[PDB]
């Protein structure tokens, strides 16, 4: 997953959440996976 | 003085933008047929008001000859000019020939009851009254027309002049429980009048005053150098939740007035009793649209300077306190609609960590519409979103703040 | 002009505060023994500099008669007066009788190498030189004294006057790899001189100029009405990461100067060659401490007005651009130390969503120390934390911003 | 768990995270449990 | 939450999952909160 | 020999149980009206077949005088006797007076197409044929009657005897794509015949053999001491997915036979050609219902011993290999229906960590129904669930296993 | 991540957990990411 | 009879396996030096006992001429022959020349106190006593020798015969609180005796009986066809937690006896008082090692048949109840050590969902060691892990089970 793609996914997800629409489970799970992978790559843990 | 130095050339993030307006008729052949029949013309589509609901952006179009539908929701499909509109709820309400559907949607308002209030101007070409004005209440969860009321002719227009066009609509609800006691205010600039409709009483009352009338000295309005003359009365009403004060200012004047809605609670409606409190000539330019946040800050649009100004209700009303936040000639040509929303879902505990209020502003070039000089190769119409707390931070308009948390989150669309 | 209107009476969140300073000797009996022996006295403890490392707040105490330890880390235990201090690393370094330990820690600095740089003034009572000044390098991960260097006597004090007290310390590292090429700058106000130490070369060089000297006209300083006279030279050095410029201003003057560290890269160190660029009398009051953020904003402390001022490096240096952000007589009496840190852990992708820089400011009442009038029943010493971006937002000091994300997070301790 | 207690726990946890110290697993888990319970009480899901 | 109540909730949730029905989000979140609280009480972390 | 020692008194977990059957008519007054009108009687409700779909338990009731609906889904509401049934899909299909609805649902089957196959016996009181037998295909996602076919009279009953009652239904699908090539097998015990219906060809073919006929010696059946006489032919068909073999055994005999469905692939349907391979008298008691798991294990019900027996297809068919797993006189009186399902959702990677197959068994006391001696104060009808792998573990019926994972998970409803 | 690699990681993690050793946070996070990705690929949500 | 049919050729998962034993001396040159000096020889390494602690596998090696260290923990590095061993705790204890270190570790035991109990045989080549036997207590969290006790010579060996070799060690703790009241039982086969050591009393007591003596008729033992003669007494003691019964069986006999530890609670230790309850000749072959799970199941190793047998304590002790679970000639040559552990961390609530007990079995070819015929090109030594509940499921050894949960999890290493 490209970094710009992850940024776009995060921007879409946050906008959908704050808008009040029903957030799809698959999109949320994919965004969570991408964020966790990025954090692992940064040796956060 | 009023124009703040740092505000110069500052712009706002753009949620959406259109070179022109294109409708999602469906297949391309259907669009071709609509263009051939004369139903759709890209030169006669102008935005009037915008609103947002949970995923939807409702936009109102003034009913001209070539307008397919007055009220349209932004659709996912994106055309070359811009995102495609879609008739709402369907094409049944777009058919205004029978007058059953919406003729011309002037303004929109959404209450906490999750109901959409639609004002029908009735005027076609904004100068010819075709059908009677209507107040429509839609359910945004079921997409059904809950209620429809017809405004009486006598209260709609002046008996003497005989002319009147509804311009602004505001909705206030003392209690939105099972029975919603909602008092709807409709300001008509051409009639220079105000209409108070009591939903429980199903009664319309017309009020007039010298403040609602226009000033001939300030009729001329200069936007981006180009000047046009307009003679309109009271428009741009904003109801403050905190103080229950309805603010207004005539289109052809710089004075700013407000009234207290508590005087309207009495069923008497004593004439000449209503006391309007205002200040004369506190602004260099006219004010187009106004909106009051729940924190107690009023935002208005300076047409002449093409800017956005703010005023804190707690502080005194004077030229010293009034300041500008956003200044841009191209980005903000003419502000026609402003709506302040909050982030969702509401969590009472976490409110201290989040700035929830965000403002949506519609910018359309009205001076080009008046002079019929539109360059459709550029971005004519824009919708912008901003965060109120960060927009008014470290200014005269800011409220007394307390940094009691390690982190603060700013939310905007 | 310089004093901004909205900045009036604005304060900062308080991370910690002390009525007086109490040390964690251990059991209460040990504290009683220390007080009886005269080692510890609550009337002779004054903070000099503060710093933060991952959970630790290091505070430096001027070595007076009753000071148990010069350098102390904030401990978890909280006394009645305030949080208890703990000697760092242990009591072995607190014993300055042999001079092996730290005599008097003047200033602190932390680099990106996770190393603590400690400057030893050597002066006791701030007027009597007991032992030679020292530069100490500690490892903050192992709590061990990595290195210790002794400053030569000739470069420490003027040969003519014979007096000199080290006041400010700044650490710059061109490359903090396996071998750290660090150039340490030590400004001594009493000697009115600057000392450049090259760690790789193990060489000290002394530089003097007319700018480092004080102005007799501005010796008097008035804090909270009470006035005291001090005659000190260059102090309060801040090194800008972006421009590699070391800023300074004499204690007894309002002029502000800066030098370029690139001139120090040459091993020649040509005398009278160094060109100091500054502006004369751009401030109404004196500047106590300065710090430059990585964004390019310099924060300084106005002693006379008891305020915090900022200046953007990108914009021109003039009285018009200089503005104040925080103004408070009680909260900010005398700013003795300012440190700008960033949130952790560092994530390159998420930096666009987070404002990472936060400033820590130490406020101690120096005018009370000079006049020996301290009310120990009130909060004398304070430590405050603030967010830089929200502190400088919508002002002259703000950098060109772009709202490219739906949400922004502000982080401070 | 009192609401003020939850607020204090969140304030301590965020400060510990941004400070750079090693965040204890038990405290993070307890804060997560409290936040999830509060969200459930608000009918967010 | 009583231990027997937690056991009953787990038994209902697992049966619903293996049955193939649509599992409600609120019930899953509540079961997760209860399980995490029980694990915290056991000093697992 | 066949009765394993450890299997004695072993029971199965009970998913649901009924003292008697009560229907969810709605309000209590509606139930009272139904009882008064004679539509509903609690003494004439007997379960025939059960099935499960994602949350639903379908149960078939033999159409007696007092049966409100033949096919009913278990509802959430729980009565005093047991969980309440609900007509499926609605009461429209329960009305069998017009014969449009289901007269009597004999057996059920669910394929991988998410379609419900319903066999209508047509017989009322199990001895009087009222309306023609039907094959119904319902969509379990839309709850609609997809298809309905009528079985010809000639193939339904013997031309000589003139009597025939459909008893067992099995569904096989070579390919359940867009067009489902499904071959449905219907075994009628009274006619001692088999009916093969080809959905693509819409053709019914009747086959008869000496194996389908009953043995007069074994007509008597003793359950829990009480003995009853029944004369029925082939019943209890199970189709093995692995070997495509349809197993069967006459009700009044102990011999076990099977046929290969590949012989039915030819459209010729040559008479007397079909070769039935079976073993004579391999069981001490009769077999009521059989089911084959996808692993290759056949489970059958020993009526006389009131037990559950298993046989592995890979191993040879003999009395030595046949063993029992569950033995209980009270828990397992008469096994009328067995269905093997798998856990969901299907994950190909994780299949190695999970035993997915679980069996559902229906137990109703048929010897009490025949002799009309039912004690409605006790639990008469039971539904049990078990895990196949743990039920057959460490026995003759187990398949060659390999413990290649640190943990194994057993799943049952 | 190869499927066999994910299986090996799961087998090592479960063995480490049941053994009683201190389970590293990075390995647990990586295993969680892989399992969530596999579930997403299967359209479980 | 005892040999179950399904158990034939069934094997267990292999956690680790060695063609031969190689030690992690460090660099390859150090290994070369060790081989040259004669310290290490790959032909004289044989496993005696194994144990597990949280990540560690301790293995004991009989002290021969070429053994570098008696006790070694499995290391992460893997050699060509097998995983490399590492001396525990360090090489200091491996040096047995001074006798300070462990001479020869015979058996291991781990209590709930997280303490390692090590028995030192003292014998070198298993026939020559070099140094006195020792009982060592190590802390597995600090890797330190907590305690060391020396066994008296008189209680170690018979006064008449003069020969004695310690073979089995068992640890029982009535209470493992701050003071651990532990009674250690040491069975010596050569002396045909038992030694009870009371840790609180620091007293050793020797007990002898006719049951501890060997039977000359059963001295010959045939493993995998190859036969060897051994004359040994009591060995392979297992202490049941549920019944507090210590089981045993002489190496050269098939009879199985047990004693109650409650008789040992009296400090009197009355001679000839102890009542040993056992059955004579209940097994076809001898028993090598035994272990009792907390559920109440005893597992033993049939040497002659090369199998694993189980017996439930609740059921009566007879040949009918005794059954085998695992049978394999190659996988299980000679079972020298068996340890039953449980999954961690312990959660009281979730115990109903998880089968926690898992057994570890060590298999070394003793008949090859006796005859000095070892093929080092094959896998000689194996360690296997299995799940107890799934190993004894659906057999005579299984406990009364209740399936009260929808899912069950089986856990093994
Ligand atoms: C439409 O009809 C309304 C009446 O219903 C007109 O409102 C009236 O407007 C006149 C001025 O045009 C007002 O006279 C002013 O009165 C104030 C005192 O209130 C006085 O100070 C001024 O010098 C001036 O005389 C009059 O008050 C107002 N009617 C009411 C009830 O307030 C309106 O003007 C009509 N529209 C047009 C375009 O004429
Ligand atoms: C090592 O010394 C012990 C004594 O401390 C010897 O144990 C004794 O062994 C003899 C047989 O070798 C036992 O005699 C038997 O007694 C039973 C009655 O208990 C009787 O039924 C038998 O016919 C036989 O006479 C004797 O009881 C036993 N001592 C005790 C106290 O029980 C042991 O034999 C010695 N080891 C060797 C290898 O000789
Ligand atoms: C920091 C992140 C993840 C962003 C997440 C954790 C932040 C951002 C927006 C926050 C919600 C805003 C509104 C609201 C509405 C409010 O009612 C509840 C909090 C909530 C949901 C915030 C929750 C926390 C959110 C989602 C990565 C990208 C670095
Ligand atoms: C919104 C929440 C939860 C607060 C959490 C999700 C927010 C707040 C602080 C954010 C971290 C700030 C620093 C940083 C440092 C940066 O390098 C990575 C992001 C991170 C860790 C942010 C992550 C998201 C955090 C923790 C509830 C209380 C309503
Ligand atoms: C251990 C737990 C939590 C129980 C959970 C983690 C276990 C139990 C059932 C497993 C699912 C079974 C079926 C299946 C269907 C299969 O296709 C995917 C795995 C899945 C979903 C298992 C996932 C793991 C489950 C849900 C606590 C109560 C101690
Ligand atoms: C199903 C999964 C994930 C496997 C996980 C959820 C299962 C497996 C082992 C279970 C632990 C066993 C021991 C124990 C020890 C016991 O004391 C607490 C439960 C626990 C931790 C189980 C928790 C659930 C575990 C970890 C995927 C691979 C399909
Ligand atoms: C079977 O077990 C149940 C429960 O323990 C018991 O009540 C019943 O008597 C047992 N059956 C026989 C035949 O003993």
């Amino acid at each position: 997953e490209s970094n710009v793609d992850v940024v776009s996914q995060i921007n879409s997800l946050v906008s959908s959440i704050v808008s009040g629409a029903n957030v799809s489970a698959v999109l949320l799970a994919q965004t969570l996976v991408n964020i966790l992978q990025i954090l692992i790559d940064a040796n956060v843990f | 003085n009023i124009l703040r130095g740092e505000s110069l050339n500052k712009s706002l993030p753009i949620l959406h933008e259109w070179k022109f307006f294109d409708y999602d008729f469906g297949s391309d052949e259907r669009r071709q047929d609509a263009i051939l029949s004369g139903e759709y013309d890209y030169k006669n589509n102008y935005p009037s008001d915008i609103d947002q609901w949970h995923d939807k952006i409702f936009v109102t179009m003034l009913r001209y000859n070539g307008v397919p539908s007055s009220l349209n929701v932004i659709s996912k499909k994106v055309g070359d000019g811009g995102p495609l509109l879609q008739p709402y709820p369907d094409w049944s309400f777009a058919k205004y020939d029978d007058c059953s559907g919406i003729v011309s949607a002037s303004k929109l308002a959404i209450d906490k009851c999750d109901r959409l209030w639609v004002l029908d101007s009735g005027l076609v070409n904004n100068t010819q009254p075709m059908c009677s004005p209507k107040l429509l209440t839609f359910d945004l969860t079921t997409s059904q027309l809950l209620k429809q009321v017809e405004i009486p002719h006598d209260v709609a227009v002046n008996a003497t002049t005989g002319k009147g066009r509804l311009s602004s609509l505001a909705v206030q609800s003392l209690d939105c429980n099972t029975n919603s006691d909602t008092m709807v205010y409709i300001a008509d600039e051409k009639g220079e009048g105000l209409i108070v409709y009591h939903n429980s009483d199903d009664s319309f009352h017309r009020l007039t005053s010298n403040t609602f009338d226009y000033d001939p000295k300030f009729t001329k309005m200069t936007i981006d150098g180009e000047s046009y003359t307009a003679q309109d009365g009271i428009s741009g009403m904003a109801l403050s939740p905190m103080t229950n004060n309805l603010y207004y200012s005539p289109v052809a004047s710089t004075s700013l007035y407000y009234v207290n809605t508590e005087q309207f609670r009495t069923s008497d409606y004593q004439q000449n009793d209503i006391h309007y409190e205002g200040v004369q000539n506190i602004l260099d330019t006219q004010s187009s649209a106004k909106v009051v946040s729940k924190s107690g800050v009023l935002f208005f649009g300076l047409v002449g300077d093409s800017a956005l100004g703010c005023w804190n209700e707690h502080r005194t009303l004077e030229r010293h306190n009034i300041r500008t936040v956003a200044q841009s000639d191209e980005t903000l040509q003419m502000i026609a609609s402003m709506k302040i929303k909050e982030a969702l879902p509401h969590v009472p505990i976490f409110d201290r960590y989040i700035n929830r209020e965000y403002i949506l502003v519609l910018s359309n070039k009205m001076q080009k519409m008046v002079n019929n000089d539109f360059n459709f190769d550029d971005v004519n119409f824009r919708i912008m979103n901003a965060n109120v707390n960060e927009l008014i931070l470290n200014t005269r308009c800011e409220n007394p703040d307390n940094d009691r948390t390690p982190f603060k989150i700013s939310i905007h669309l």
